[PDB]
């Protein structure tokens, strides 16, 4: 159980999207205001509490 | 805590049973969204709807996004479907115009200032171009054009965008400017491909015969991450 | 893998 924020989720979903042993792989970007990235995912997916 | 309400736009951007996963993806979000507690009614699909009974889909009825997955498809609305899946339907969902939709639920981003937007695609695209399975194509100027619409009428307090298709980088690449409260990840840059997953023959499998990509590997990964 |  953790917070997560928009950056990290940016982190996760660029590092298993990334090529590995150079085959298939795409390099996922970010753009616009890249301060808003620090906002709690929950602000627009909510919480799914579990 | 968050007073404002949380918005989503989800679309879909092609049709035909070889394009399954982008479907499938648009659902699992969907399903994804609501038990995060976003109300049906603040979310607005884009789908062509061709897929949970194509003759082609070795589980009628269904859409799964992973090859172990529940089906997804079972609650979607059916906001805008078939031929009302545009781009004049999906600017005015977005700018909150109901009088601006043309067929279709009618259901729009009517949101305030202090609300949240979260908006996913998933499809094809190219540099400057994303598909529509309608005439005509969601152009990345036009796309642009009416996110900065949308932040002069200030009608949320800010917007992510998910995009995933071909050479994404392309769509907001220098054209989204700094400023508009927007933040927006792409699947890929402006030169290269992105890519399906759970494919036939690759690790995971989908079941046998389905003979198509389940989901696409930067939504997935989203949205599992959400997950757990 | 297809591409998209």
């Amino acid at each position: 159980l953790q917070t997560e924020t928009l950056h990290q989720q940016y982190e996760l979903v660029k590092r298993r999207t990334a090529p590995v042993g150079y085959s298939y792989g795409s390099h996922v970007m970010q753009y616009g205001d890249v301060g808003i990235s620090k906002d709690n995912l929950d602000l627009y997916m909510g919480t799914n509490p579990a | 805590f968050q007073s404002g309400t949380r918005w989503a736009v989800l679309v879909a951007g092609s049709s035909g049973y070889w394009n399954y996963r982008h479907q499938a993806d648009i659902c699992h979000a969907y399903q994804l969204l609501r038990k995060g507690g976003l109300k049906e009614e603040n979310i607005v699909v884009f789908m062509y709807d061709d897929i949970a009974n194509n003759y082609e889909n070795p589980r009628p009825g269904t859409i799964i996004n992973s090859p172990h997955g529940k089906d997804v498809y079972q609650g979607v609305p059916k906001d805008y479907t078939g031929d009302d899946v545009n781009v004049d339907n999906l600017f005015a969902v977005i700018l909150g115009d109901k009088t601006a939709v043309k067929g279709g639920s009618g259901k729009v981003v009517d949101s305030g200032p202090n609300d949240h937007i979260f908006i996913f695609y998933s499809n094809h695209g190219g540099p400057g171009v994303l598909g529509m399975p309608t005439s005509p194509y969601l152009y990345a100027n036009d796309l642009n054009d009416v996110l900065k619409k949308k932040h002069a009428l200030g009608t949320y307090k800010s917007l992510v965008f998910y995009l995933e298709a071909c050479e994404s980088g392309s769509i907001f690449e220098g054209l989204l400017p700094e400023g508009l409260n927007i933040y927006a990840t792409t699947a890929s840059n402006a030169e290269e491909s992105s890519w399906g997953t759970y494919c036939p023959g690759e690790e995971p499998s989908p079941p046998p015969e389905y003979e198509t990509c389940l989901g696409d590997l930067y939504s997935v990964a989203w949205m599992e991450d959400s997950g757990m | 893998y297809v591409a998209d």
